[PDB]
C-alpha cells in the first residue's frame, strides 16, 4: 500500500 | 539578400501567434541533483533545464521519440518521472505510464501546466556496454527512493542516487546500498531520515519492518537522508540530518554595514532567526578576525534606513524579533561599529 497523496 | 529579413518578423509573429497551441516540457536529468544542498531535488533557479516546445495536442509516444532522439538516448532504455508539486510544498518526481497513459494528448497528463518539469531517468551511461537495460518497474509493488547522505563534519549534502525497490523490502536491505553509495564500509552503523518536506525530517527508527510502514505516506520520489552512526558528528553544530533542514529551514541571509563607515556598503552574514545575540555577535565577530565584545550593534529604524537605537550587549530577543520589520526586497540589514581596546 503505496499511497496517492499527501 | 536583405528579403531574408521579411522572415525575421514572420516568425516573431507566426510563433506569437501559435504559441497558444504549444507548450514547454523542461526535462531535468539526475546529474543536475548533485550538489543541491536544499530540500527535494534540485533549485529551481539554479537547476539548468533541456527545453522542448513540444505540440500541446501532441501525442506522448511522440514526446519519447522526439526525445530519445534529441538527447541521444534508445525510446526504451530510459524512464519519464513528470516533476510535480504537491501539497506541503514540495516538487517529487511521480510516476508516468510510458505506454497506457501514452494514448493522450501531451498537455493533458501535464494537467494544463506549462512548462511542464519531468525527471529524465536514464541507464547510467557505462552501464550501457553491458547490455544493460533500464529494469522493469512494477507501479504497485515498488518505489523508487532518492538517496542523500549527510555530512556533519562539512553540514554538506552528498546526493547518493536511487533505486528500485519492492516495497516488500525492508529498511535493513537497503543500508548496504547507502554505505556503498557514500563511500563507506559495509556494516557502518547509520542513521536514517525521511525527508517530508521543509523542517519536517522523520527519523526512521525501526529498520527491520517494510518500507511501506517504515515510511509514512509512501510513495514514488520519497526521499531518505542517512548518516553515519559516529560519536564525532557530536563535535558538529548541526549533528543530525533533521538539525541541518531545520537550521536550513530557519537560515536567513542578512547585511551588515558599519555606521561609521558613510554609505558602508558593507557585507552579507548568514544567519539563523533563532540565534541569539551572542551566536550573532560571535558569527559576524569570526567573519571579521575581533573579539565580539568589541562589536556595537544597532536595532532597526525599519523606517530610516540609518541604525536605530544602540544594542545592548544582553539582548535577550532572537535574530528573528530583529528583522521582523522588514518586507521583500528590503534586504534585511542591521548596523555595527568597531570598538577601541
Amino acid at each position: 500500500r503505496k499511497k496517492k497523496r499527501k | 539578400r536583405l528579403q531574408e529579413e521579411k522572415r525575421i518578423e514572420a516568425q516573431k509573429r507566426k510563433e506569437r501567434q501559435e504559441a497558444h497551441l504549444y507548450m514547454q516540457v523542461q526535462i531535468v536529468a539526475e546529474d543536475q541533483f548533485c550538489g543541491h544542498q536544499g530540500n527535494d531535488m534540485y533549485d529551481e533557479e539554479k537547476v539548468k533545464y533541456t527545453v522542448f516546445k513540444v505540440l500541446k495536442n501532441s501525442s506522448l509516444a511522440e514526446f519519447v521519440q522526439s526525445l530519445s532522439q534529441t538527447m541521444g538516448f534508445p525510446q526504451d532504455q530510459i524512464r519519464l518521472w513528470p516533476m510535480q508539486a504537491r501539497s506541503n510544498g514540495t516538487k517529487r518526481p511521480a510516476m508516468l505510464d510510458n505506454e497506457a497513459d501514452g494514448n493522450k494528448t501531451m498537455i493533458e497528463l501535464s494537467d494544463n501546466e506549462n512548462p511542464w518539469t519531468i525527471f529524465l531517468e536514464t541507464v547510467d551511461p557505462e552501464l550501457a556496454a553491458s547490455g544493460a537495460t533500464l529494469p522493469k518497474f512494477d507501479k504497485d509493488h515498488d518505489v523508487m527512493l532518492f538517496l542523500k547522505m549527510y555530512d556533519p563534519k562539512t553540514r554538506s549534502l552528498n546526493y547518493c542516487g536511487h533505486i528500485y525497490t519492492p516495497i516488500s523490502c525492508k529498511i535493513r536491505d537497503l543500508l548496504p546500498v547507502m554505505c556503498d553509495r557514500a563511500g563507506f564500509i559495509q556494516d557502518t552503523s547509520l542513521i536514517l531520515y525521511e525527508e517530508v518536506k521543509p523542517n519536517l525530517t522523520e527519523r526512521i527508527q525501526d529498520y527491520d519492518v517494510s518500507l511501506d510502514k517504515a515510511l509514512d505516506e509512501l510513495m514514488d520520489g520519497d526521499i531518505i537522508v542517512f548518516q553515519k552512526d559516529d560519536p564525532e558528528n557530536d563535535n558538529s553544530e548541526l549533528p543530525t540530518a533533521k538539525e541541518y533542514f531545520r537550521d536550513l529551514y530557519h537560515r536567513v541571509d542578512v547585511i551588515f554595514c558599519d555606521k561609521t563607515i558613510p554609505n558602508d556598503p558593507g557585507f552579507v552574514v548568514t544567519l539563523s532567526n533563532r540565534m541569539n545575540y551572542f551566536q550573532v555577535a560571535k558569527t559576524v565577530a569570526q567573519r571579521l578576525n575581533t573579539d565580539p565584545m568589541l562589536l556595537q550593534f544597532f536595532k532597526s529604524q525599519g523606517y530610516r534606513d540609518g541604525p536605530g537605537n544602540p544594542l545592548r550587549h544582553n539582548y535577550e530577543g532572537t535574530l528573528r524579533d530583529l528583522l521582523q520589520f522588514f518586507k521583500p526586497r528590503q534586504p534585511k540589514k542591521l548596523y555595527y561599529q568597531q570598538l577601541k581596546m
